[PDB]
RNA sequence: UUCAUCUAGACAGCCGGACGGUGGCCAUGGAAGUCGGAAUCCGCUAAGGAGUGUGUAACAACUCACCGGCCGAAUGAACUA
């Protein structure tokens, strides 16, 4: 159909600039940095009132006006890492053997070392993407939460984490054992 | 379609200009059985329509055109409102209509107002039922041949959801931390709305 | 054993899935079609089956 | 004090099944044939259908005394003989029932009955009539409640 | 293409309710809405099916049709090539 126009918006709050140049965005807030290359897209942002800017595509596509939607809530995401920051809570589950889940460190890499997992005398390590902070909860049993400004780092790292501890040649409807994201929120609460 | 709403909105008509003391009530998390109840009760007293908000606002505001004296009612046409129209002392239809308030029983995955402790006080219930306990962990031991809690133990706590398992052994030992009942929020008399009471 | 929550946790992404009728493909347990380009994104999708 | 508000579902004049009561009743001592004994004495009313008996737990006491409930009274009111399932099961229940019948049931259940008037008493005794697919003064039990609710045979409620 | 819903609030989304008569009747050792046959009813009703599923030995219990609270403009279904 070719639509003519179509746009989205975004909001950005006090705390937070916006530096883009012709598709590199530098999110600005109070907890960081990101900086994301859109060049593969062809959208056009522009700056409307220092709070607010308008993503358009012209004259185009369904696929083309769906990756529009797509870019605002990119850019979206990239402004709440920098404002609220982005948390993730994984749970250890197993049924007889206790997952042994630790911080350790590889010529200054941060790797998560997984141990007993299933019993496997096997140690699985998931480097630590850069940016992101691993916590091990307390007054909750079997929590990790991952700390970070970008939702992909932290969403990447904890899907490491998951599929690290994928049970091999088993029922997995009755050998649930793993390492599961079991909530997905922001670092600042109720913001 | 069309014509049930005008049906509706006709019967709003004469429940108003017949009916002046209307109750705006809150049937929020109010059960059906309840209002059923409470209608049963306040029979032949007070009808209690219950329509929605969207509705209820578009019919007042065209019957302004006879009936001005509605206006000050729309504003307060939000959230779950049923008007309870009626004529009879508005004290004993409020009393009748804001005085049953049901014992909520723990639905699993309701949001704990409070910190619910469980009692060590003998339950009474059949050796078998100790298995909910167990799950719980509540520390128990069976005394005159039924489970008795040994010691004072919170089950759940203010904030997270009262799960599967924390309410069916709520619902068992009949702990019931939940409370409903027809909430009167504002009321409509003689022309004139004003606080609930 | 697993305690319900933690259960149902990893039954989220164990057992609560779809499977495409010609292809066997572990989808979304909302998903209408089938991901897969082999199976030609069919819709014959069922529930996996549950354990017990 | 013993005021257990614990009941059951004994067919009508007929013995409380042995398996049912062996775990609920019997271990508040009470001997299911017994209980089924008194269901049995106080269904004689009920005759042959199953009907809640709301035994009445005051201190090691059987309290035989039915509760009517209102589609096995429906079934009584169908004044057949009681039913004989020992000769053969899947007996017919039809039943012809004077509405009269209908209204009396109306007026021993209003008391309990959520039906706002005796008419809708009765109504819904009527629906429950139509759900044991029996007649009612050579009529649907369907059309006789839209001529109930239309005005011609009309119920005086009190 | 045709038929539908919709500013007298469309669909989707989050939360509330989802009753009473009623374990409706029957086949079954037991089957209460939900292994099965028939009957496809109403009172309260904005609304509730003698029942959309999960679950129970049967229960009980969650679940959906159905109606609501919030947002506010287009949306849904079956088809054709
Ligand atoms: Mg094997
Ligand atoms: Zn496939």
């Amino acid at each position: 159909m070719k639509y003519i126009q179509t746009e989205q918006q975004i909001e950005v709050p006090e705390g937070v600039t916006v530096s883009i140049k012709s598709r590199i965005v530098k999110v600005v807030g109070p907890r960081g940095t990101l900086t994301k290359n859109l060049k593969h897209i062809d959208v056009t942002f522009t700056k409307v009132n220092n709070q607010l800017i308008k993503v358009a595509v012209h004259n185009g596509g369904r696929k083309h006006v769906a990756a529009l939607r797509t870019v605002k809530s990119l850019v979206d995401n990239m402004i709440t890492g920098v404002t609220k920051g982005y948390k993730y809570k994984m749970r250890y589950v197993y049924a007889h053997f206790p997952i042994n889940v630790n911080i350790v460190e590889k010529d200054g890499a941060k790797f998560i070392e997984v141990r007993n997992f299933l019993g496997d005398k096997k140690i699985r390590n998931v480097p630590v993407r850069d940016g992101v902070t691993i916590e091990f909860s307390t007054n909750v049993k079997d929590e990790i939460v991952l700390s970070g400004n970008s939702v992909e780092d932290v969403s990447q790292n904890a899907a490491d984490l998951q599929q690290i501890c994928r049970v091999r040649n088993k029922d997995i409807r009755k050998f649930l054992d793993g390492i599961y994201v079991s909530h997905k929120g922001f670092i600042t609460e109720d913001l | 379609i069309r014509e049930k709403k005008a049906e509706y909105f006709a019967k709003l008509r004469e429940y108003l200009e017949e009916y002046k003391s209307l109750f705006v009530v809150g049937v929020d998390n109010v059960s059906s059985q309840q209002m059923h109840e409470v209608r049963k009760e306040l029979r032949g007293r007070a009808v209690v329509l219950m329509g929605k908000n969207t509705m209820v606002r578009r019919a007042i505001r065209g019957f302004l055109s006879d009936l001005p004296d509605f206006e000050k009612l729309l504003p307060f046409v939000k959230g779950n409102v049923g008007f309870v129209f009626t004529n009879e002392p508005l004290t004993e239809i409020k009393n009748v209509i804001v005085s049953n308030r049901v014992a909520a029983p723990a639905r699993a995955g309701a949001v704990a107002p409070e910190d619910i402790w469980v009692r060590a006080v003998n339950t009474g219930m059949e050796p078998g039922k100790t298995s909910f306990f167990q799950a719980l962990g509540v520390p128990t031991k069976i005394a005159r041949g039924t489970i008795e809690i040994v010691s004072d133990v919170k089950v759940v706590d203010a904030g997270n959801k009262v799960g599967q398992s924390e309410a069916s052994l709520l619902n068992l030992l009949n702990i019931s931390p939940f409370t409903f009942g027809l909430t009167v929020v504002q009321v409509y008399d003689n022309g004139q709305v004003f606080p609930s009471s | 054993i697993i305690e319900p929550s933690l259960k149902a946790l990893a039954s989220k992404y164990n057992c609560d899935k779809s499977v495409c009728r010609k292809c066997y493909a572990r989808l979304p347990p909302r998903a209408t079609n089938c991901r897969k380009r082999k199976c030609g994104h069919t819709n014959q999708l069922r529930p996996k089956k549950k354990l017990k | 004090n013993e005021v257990k508000y614990l009941y059951l579902r004994a067919v009508g004049g007929e013995v409380g099944a042995s398996a049912a009561l062996a775990p609920k009743i019997g271990p508040l001592g009470l001997s299911p044939k017994k209980v089924g004994e008194d269901i049995a004495k106080a269904t004689k009313e009920f005759k042959g259908i199953k009907v809640t008996v709301q035994l009445k737990i005051q201190n090691r006491q059987a309290a035989a005394s039915v509760v009517p409930s209102a589609s096995s009274l429906v079934i009584t009111a169908l004044k057949e003989p009681p039913r004989d399932r020992k000769k053969d099961k899947n007996v017919k229940h039809s039943g012809n029932i004077q509405l009269d019948e209908i209204i009396e049931i109306a007026r021993q259940m209003r008391d309990k009955s959520f039906g706002r008037t005796l008419a809708s008493v009765t109504k819904e005794i009527l629906g429950t009539a139509q759900s044991v697919g029996c007649r009612v003064d050579f009529k649907n039990p369907h059309d006789i409640i839209e001529g109930i609710n239309a005005g011609e045979i009309e119920i005086p409620e009190n």
